[PDB]
RNA sequence: AGCGUGUGCCUACCCUACGCCGGCAGGCGCGGGUAACCCGUUGAACCCCAUUCGUGAUGGGGAUCGGGGAUUGCAAUUAUUC
RNA sequence: AGGAGUGGAGCCUGCGGCUUAAUUUGACUCAACACGGGAAACCUCACCCGGCCCGGACACGGACAGGAUUGACAGAUUGAU
């Protein structure tokens, strides 16, 4: 009975909001329940240029996006998951919930 | 003053056999032109210059042919005909032989002068 | 003596066809009767080896100054 | 007539197969990550799509 | 505008009055005389005329060249 | 504007049941992806569309490559007397 | 791309701004305007013609999204809003001097 | 060694491991990955050791040309690349 | 005080110049000369040689079903079944 559930975001501190969160709530719950694991982030590097025309100083840019990913781990019944999955949400992360 | 081969063959021997052995006869670059598939995509240019060319014409010179096509290869059934390649902007007649077989129709040209 | 085909520096020669190895008075009279053969096409690249031009597709506007004066 | 001359080059690839999103322009494409978006607009656009300069 | 060069006339339905008693011959008694042929297809019925030439015939959307 | 009978009568019906339409600008695309019961290009179907808005039944604006047309009042009433359907009904966007 | 369409359909309006919901199965979002009686028209006409805009622009269910309207107190805080209500107040025709002065004296009334 | 990249919306153009043909650019079946997993433990170059070297425009230097063979695309001739 | 280099040699590319069917152009010190994200075989293309479709909406007034466009298979032409 391994259930998984995936959480990304846009931000940094409301997906550390969001996974205390459930997290705080698997420990009410009182089940067996795994840690926030962090896993590493991603960088989006994209470099334009400043100038429409081509006229001036060779002035670049830098153009950065970061993407925050996490996982966390749950040995509860799917109903309670489901529950727990569609209660609290945000529209800065997306909820996916994976049965392994 | 003594008669040509062509890799070993001679006119008559390039004039009588086809293309799934032609191809080897040529070069690999040709071998492309031909070998990818079928050629009935858009080829009426291909179709009508090929019956224009298996027109049988009487004793004089053949009939003209011009097109703005570019790409053909030097077929040994294509030569003695008289061709006009588009040179840009006027169709440049040329003569032709059984000698360049293998080569592109495009590579006989001058653009204006040298300078 | 078993060497391999394409270990050969002419490959397909108009006089036979067959690969081999030619000699270095034999290489200067096939380049000069395939200079000779172009121009008696009157080829494009015949043309640009009678003028001295680039026929392998490189820009002499800014080099090749050793050329004419 | 046009009904078969409308469609001589199948647009597949090459320059002419692609353009921006906004402008129906071929000059300064993003096709990284999918954007399919000219650097001027992608620019003038970045802010609303949840992007912050950091460095 | 115009250049030096003269426009090319096209292939226009000229304004012919009555022509609908050239589809059938009429005669005396009431059975229909016809001098063209159909398309035997089902794709397009006898109601759709054909072409008249003098040698070879035309059907209607087939393209279909019936020669002898 | 060149295009059949039948089109047209496509084009209004689909003008009642679903009171806007849209429309991607290109000359090369035989299929519109919303009518997919009928083979037709979008270039007869804004023909027609700027042929209702500059004799003044519908408004107009552009966006991107997409058109946007929202319907007047007078356009739905010259619509269903072309229909000649009476104008008990209503576009399916009126219901609540 | 929607808040483009939106500053441009809505620019008789005082449209101020979005931010989409990402929730299953019921895609909202919800629109900031001034002008709550001129973005429904008749009943919720153009409410639902711009809901029935965005499902057959974007490829939605039946009845996906739902457009919602709110307002917002303390207008001088949003700038888009307020650049195109000075649009508003000089889209006819007017003397650039007085309307700025009379609209810098409304904006440093809201307490900026 | 590390920052990176990834199956596409009209999208087919992704990274390619593994086994045969071939001197090689390459050709065919064979699995995985929507991504710290699969490429990949990214077995990188520059380096270190042992030969061929020895001042002659030499074994430095690869610009000069033609032939032959693969791949891309609807098609590369005024060489596409190799 | 010092290290690495250009200007010397060969190659790559941009501009000036001559130019032709045109070799389309904007930019001449810092603030252009591997720049417009521009590594131009098709598209690019806006330059030149050569023709089809209307994308004249809409309005006025004449043609109009006894018919108004458009779409065409032997064969001469072209750049096309
Ligand atoms: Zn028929």
């Amino acid at each position: 009975h391994r259930i998984r559930i995936t959480l990304t975001s846009r931000n940094v501190k409301s997906l550390e909001k969001v996974c205390a969160d459930l997290i705080r709530g698997a420990k009410e719950k009182n089940l067996k329940v795994k840690g926030p694991v962090r896993m590493p982030t991603k960088t989006l590097r994209i470099t334009t240029r400043k100038t429409p025309c081509g006229e001036g100083s060779k002035t670049w840019d830098r153009f950065q996006m970061r993407i925050h990913k996490r996982l966390i781990d749950l040995h509860s019944p799917s109903e309670i998951v489901k529950q727990i999955t569609s209660i609290s949400i945000e529209p800065g992360v997306e909820v996916e919930v994976t049965i392994a | 003053f003594r008669k040509f081969t062509y890799r070993g063959v001679d006119l008559d021997q390039l004039l009588d056999m086809s293309y799934e052995q032609l191809m080897q006869l040529y070069s690999a670059r040709q071998r492309r032109r031909l070998s990818r598939g079928l050629r009935r995509k858009q080829h009426s240019l291909l179709k009508r210059l090929r019956k224009a060319k298996k027109e049988a014409p009487p004793m004089e010179k053949p009939e003209v042919v011009k097109t703005h096509l570019r790409d053909m290869i030097i077929l040994p059934e294509m030569v003695g005909s008289m061709v006009g390649v588009y040179n840009g902007k006027t169709f440049n007649q040329v003569e032709i032989k059984p000698e360049m077989i293998g080569h592109y129709l495009g590579e006989f040209s001058i653009t204006y002068k040298p300078v | 003596y078993k060497i391999p085909d394409w270990f050969l520096n002419r490959q397909k020669d108009v006089k036979d066809g067959k690969y081999s190895q030619v000699l270095a008075n034999g290489l200067d009279n096939k380049l000069r009767e395939d200079l000779e053969r172009l121009k008696k096409i009157r080829a494009h690249r015949g043309l640009r080896h009678f003028w001295g031009l680039r026929v392998r597709g490189q820009h002499t506007k800014t080099t090749g100054r050793r050329g004419r004066t | 007539g046009h009904q078969q001359l409308y469609w001589s080059h199948p647009r597949k690839f090459g320059q002419g197969s692609r353009s921006c999103r906004v402008c129906s322009n071929r000059h300064g494409l993003i096709r990284k990550y999918g954007l399919n978006m000219c650097r001027q607009c992608f620019r003038q656009y970045a802010k609303d799509i949840g992007f912050i300069k950091l460095d | 505008k115009s250049y030096t060069t003269p426009k090319k006339n096209k292939h226009k339905r000229k304004k012919v009055k009555l022509a609908v008693l050239k589809y059938y011959k009429v005669d005396e008694n009431g059975k229909i005389s016809r001098l063209r042929r159909e398309c035997p297809s089902d794709e397009c019925g006898a109601g759709v005329f054909m072409a008249s030439h003098f040698d070879r015939h035309y059907c209607g959307k087939c393209c279909l060249t019936y020669c002898f | 504007m060149l295009m059949p009978k039948k089109n047209r009568i496509a084009i209004y019906e689909l003008l009642f049941k679903e009171g806007v339409m849209v429309a991607k600008k290109d000359v090369h695309m035989p299929k519109h992806p919303e009518l997919a019961d009928k083979n037709v290009p979008n270039l007869h179907v804004m023909k027609a569309m700027q042929s209702l808005k500059s004799r003044g039944y519908v408004k107009e604006q552009f966006a991107w490559r997409h058109f946007y047309w929202y319907l007047t009042n007078e356009g739905i009433q010259y619509l269903r007397d072309y229909l000649h359907l009476p104008p008990e009904i209503v576009p399916a966007t009126l219901r609540r | 791309e929607l808040n483009e369409f939106l500053t441009r359909e809505l620019a008789e309006d005082g449209y101020s701004g979005v931010e989409v919901r990402v929730t299953p199965t019921r895609t909202e979002i919800i629109i900031l305007a001034t002008r709550t009686q001129n973005v429904l028209g008749e009943k919720g006409r153009r409410i639902r013609e711009l809901t029935a805009v965005v499902q057959k622009r974007f490829g939605f269910p039946e009845g996906s999204v739902e457009l919602y309207a709110e307002k917002v107190a303390t207008r001088g805080l949003c700038a888009i809003a307020q650049a195109e209500s000075l649009r508003y107040k000089l889209l006819g025709g007017l003397a650039v001097r007085r309307a700025c002065y009379g609209v810098l004296r409304f904006i440093m009334e809201s307490g900026a």
